[PDB]
């Protein structure tokens, strides 16, 4: 009744850590395996990766950043 | 502890002891320790290094076979 | 829609179809067997003339 | 070698299956020009020391002829080194066969990275390839006898 | 292009409701999909004497569609199991049809549109619009004479039934008494697996009568809400998506009654 | 009504062009399918 | 019920950080797999991770405008 | 207990970008894994491909379109 | 409460919108992977993928026929 | 409160939806990849293929079973 | 209060739905991969996956009864 | 309230059904590939198989105990 | 209101059991295609396995005793 | 409510077992996959391995340490 | 409504449990994979392997910080 706005706060930061944390991870293990099978197209494979933990990293900020509005505001 | 026993067709190459080994096998480079399971290994124009002894010593095959026991 | 009546005239219906249905495939099944055992004969009988 | 290649040739024709040769060397390539049907595929020239890649070509078109259906089967005849007095003709079966499964469980659990049937269509071919090699250095060395 | 999406012509609401019984002056009184499959099978029969009325070499037309349908019904079917290719064909091959032409239906004008009751009008800043019905008037619901055939439980269950008596009686036809051999043999953990497979054929007909009523009454409620949404140029890929799809279902209806044909022979 | 009026249109013009976009690609299959069903049949006449 | 709107962004925006964030995930480590494998590939696999990758971040701005619906009103 | 649709709203939205997405995802994976080794295979594939998003896509518009009508009443 | 009947159709939704679509992602991935590394064989690899996702698109439709019926009944 | 059986139902027949349509997804994929390695064998597989399918569809139906024991 | 005990059941189904359900998905795909790689030995591992079947099945079968129980007493 | 034990049991037979259906299911997959890959070892995984079969069906075990715990009180 | 500490132990050891059970799942599966490409080092494997499962019995086991003081004062 | 604190304990430990445990599971079936090939690197992977066991503790302990602060205040 | 805090302090540290935790898990096997295909390779493998178990760390983190920031 009263303290909803902590619950919103704290499932929007669960549900935005959650799924990028797998995305993430899979991002990093596909990119390991590449990695290690063609050493030769590292830089190529970084810039891209990084462009991907560009990606869901920022979707999970947003539902930070809308956890920031809920908290405070 | 694994005996190398780098052989073309038309001669024997290498039959020493080698302690590590490259492989530049069609779906990513492999190194071969002298504890690895058993494997076959198809090889594209690359470069094998042998490493026994820290020996590092490029080694350019222009694709082959690999029989890892 | 839960009555027993709807569904034994459904049934009615869907035997008739069926049995409509099992008339109009054994025709083309035995068209497709003509077709083919004409096919197989008409061919031998090109190999034997040629023989 | 001659009079095998004929006596292999009549009896093959016998079973009324056509018969296409390969020749390696000039004498053979003469004789198959002149008596009857020409070789498909020619490779002469070869040296006392001849590399695989020259007989590559030949190997791999009588392998392409065997996948496409061309061929149905292949056989080679080489001069077989007995010892330095006595040598023979002999006859092999190759590629149609093309098993030389061993009798015992030598093999243990060998993992195929490109996969089993990937490794097999690069390895069949080298296989018929180095028999070949070491039919042609056998016949080599039976000449020189 | 993206400036006419006007709204001003829009449904007042979704109508979602179940199946509606028809006035039924005469005795048996028949629903509105009763009608629109017998429309349909007719049209079917129509298009069969067509067809076979001109039947010779190097068919063209009509002809032509129906042996190329045909031909290809009975190579997927030999794909699965050659045995009864031919046999099993003309039900799984009308039920497929059927589907198909009830499918169809449901994209005609005037499904949901004419009601048979046994700008300004629109509400302004709103994503709907409210424009009343010609049978709004006296309490009515705008009846739709013109429905899909396969958005009616009674359809879908009586194909389903039909199908899975008829499977049953094709594997009777020549396999023993295996049944009780497969189900509840008593050797081990078989009983088990033989009483879980039994339960699935027994509810596989159910579950194929659902899924297709529920695609059907789906697709026909989600053409309905994307009509409501914007009156035009906005459902055309949904409309694209969910005719594929009726051609989909009508296709892998009559591929898993083969299938069941197929496991229940083997 | 022209609520159902326009839903049955957008429905018709939306459902034509669904239908002449797949029927393209789908009467050229149905044309190598007869070509190929009349390759047969010529081929069984042919024969005899 | 006093509250019951801050959760709902939460929701939406936590929901549509776990979808879209896990499909980019699993696209870039597809096609760093891919670059890994074939390198000289890269233009077509580059344009096809993009455009799944705005097929899957428009699932996200469909959560993101939702989210701000709810909280403007 | 009057706010409960807006939340409902959110979850029409928010579960629905978790399965498609996802899946859109997978789908690029093979997609471009399929590209990673056949390049000449690309015209018979990402018909298929964009079979599988469209459908992925109709589940999200599905979402979309519930999210729409409990938002509305 | 008061409006439990919007909240079970999103979740209904919702949760249709999860399980099927990842479905969906792994048999089109898993189709167009198998096609590309065997282009001679689609022929009824295409009408099995089709067939699997006809069943994980008919677990979707039970969701949302339901979620309707709750809707409007 | 409100009828906590429209709830039930929802979360049953969604939970049918999401269980069974990944194990139909994965087996599709997986039959999938086994008949383009060895097509030679692919009737036996695809019969258990669909065997799979039975037992996800008989628990998908399962949920919708008792959902209706809660619709009415 | 009133619909605890059918929204317990249908929990129950669910959950025994969704952990079940995936578990024969991934022992059915396994098997059939394995027979594809291995007609010879298929008879063993067939009795294998029907044993593992046997088993999964048994604890969705559990949750089933203890929902009946549920529903009755 | 007065049905919190059913809900209570209900969720902890479907959890219990969710975790060690999982386990089973990739056992039982593992364990049938590797066999067939290599029958030769089978009867000794299949120990272990079952070793894990039994982990697996003792943590269920607890979850049913549990149940058992709130289904008579 | 009083029988949430029976919902609050059912929770505690069914997601409690949820986790390490897929986890010691795939950690029997990966065991057993190890000793499927290498015998020799199976031993090591094992003894390997066991710590795995070991640490997932650990939260398992935490998963239980919690719950007991759940369950107890 | 008078009962959500032991409810939230146990929200803080099921909740907070799940993902560890499965993390756990992939790390040792992945240390299990690189022993089986080159064991002499048996040492290094395994000493990752350990990094990789620490950071799923430290998820999981991070929960149990919320959940003793949630149950004794 | 007390105790709601601690309800949420619960779901905040279960979810970034739950998610960063597989990625951490999916993170360390697919590196050590890696490794033990190439262990020449590991030396560059290992900082990035780092780099993704940090920024799963810092999902978690996130969710632990916001669960005190509730808390307190």
């Amino acid at each position: 009744m009263e303290g909803l706005n902590l619950v919103a706060t704290a499932l929007a930061v669960g549900l935005g850590a959650i799924g990028p944390g797998v995305g993430i991870g899979i991002i990093v293990s596909g990119a390991v395996q590449a990695i290690g099978r063609n050493p030769e197209i590292e830089n190529r494979v970084v810039t891209y990766m990084f462009i991907g933990i560009a990606f869901t990293e920022a979707l999970a900020i947003f539902g930070l950043v809308i956890a920031f509005l809920i908290g405070f505001g | 502890p694994i005996h190398l026993e780098i052989v073309t067709a038309e001669r024997v190459i290498l039959s020493d002891d080698v302690d590590m080994i490259s492989a530049p096998t069609k779906d990513g480079r492999v190194g071969i320790l002298p504890r690895h399971a058993p494997l076959m290994t198809i090889l594209e124009p690359g470069e094998l290094d042998i490493i026994k002894n820290g020996e590092r010593t490029p080694f350019a095959v222009s694709g082959g076979f690999m029989e890892v026991l | 829609g839960i009555n027993p009546t709807l569904f034994i005239a459904q049934l009615i219906n869907f035997l008739l179809l069926i049995f409509i249905l099992r008339a109009l495939l054994y025709r083309p099944v035995m068209n497709l067997l003509n077709e083919r055992t004409r096919r197989i004969e008409e061919s031998v009988r090109d190999a034997e003339k040629v023989r | 070698v001659l009079r095998r290649a004929g006596r292999f040739i009549t009896e093959q024709r016998a079973m009324g299956r056509t018969v296409d040769v390969y020749t390696f060397g000039r004498k053979g390539r003469d004789f198959f020009l002149r008596t009857g049907f020409a070789p498909a595929g020619e490779a002469t020239r070869l040296g006392d020391a001849p590399k695989l890649e020259a007989i590559l070509g030949v190997a791999i078109s009588a392998i392409n002829g065997f996948q496409s259906g061309k061929y149905d089967e292949l056989y080679i005849i080489y001069s077989e080194f007995i010892n330095t007095l006595v040598q023979r003709p002999a006859i092999k079966q190759l590629l149609p066969v093309e098993s030389p499964d061993i009798s015992t469980t030598t093999n243990v659990d060998y993992t195929y990275e490109p996969g089993e049937e990937e490794v097999l269509n690069s390895i069949l071919p080298r296989y018929v390839e180095t028999q070949i090699y070491q039919a042609v250095l056998e016949s080599i060395a039976s000449e020189h006898s | 292009i993206a400036s006419r999406f006007f709204l001003y012509t829009g449904p007042p609401h979704v109508e979602v409701a179940a199946e509606v019984i028809f006035d039924g002056i005469p005795g048996f009184p028949i629903t509105n999909s009763f009608v629109v499959a017998i429309i349909i099978d007719i049209f079917v029969i129509a298009l069969a004497v067509a067809a076979t009325r001109n039947l010779q070499m190097v068919p063209r037309g009509l002809q032509n569609v129906m042996e190329f349908i045909l031909e290809s019904l009975y190579n997927l079917f030999r794909n699965i199991n050659a045995k009864y290719v031919a046999t099993a064909f003309p039900l799984v091959a009308t039920i497929f049809l059927f589907v198909l032409f009830g499918n169809w239906f449901g994209l005609l004008p005037g499904v949901g549109s004419i009601g048979v009751c046994h700008p300004l009008s629109s509400v302004a800043a709103a994503e709907g619009e409210e424009i009343h019905d010609t049978c709004a008037a006296q309490g009515k619901k705008l009846v739709p004479l013109f429905r899909a055939p396969a958005a009616d439980l009674n359809f879908t269950f009586a194909i389903a039934v039909i199908s899975f008596v008829f499977i049953e009686y094709w594997g009777f036809r020549a396999l023993g008494p295996g049944y009780l051999k497969k189900f509840f043999n008593t050797n081990g953990i078989m009983s088990f697996v033989g009483i879980i497979e039994f339960i699935s054929e027994l509810v596989k007909p159910f579950a194929l009568a659902f899924r297709l009523f529920g695609n059907i009454f789906a697709g026909e409620v989600l053409l309905v809400v994307m009509a409501f949404l914007v009156p035009l140029l906005l459902p055309l890929p949904f409309y694209g998506f969910e005719v594929f799809v009726g051609f989909i279902q009508a296709l892998i209806f009559a591929l898993l009654t083969y299938a069941f044909l197929n496991i229940a022979v083997t």
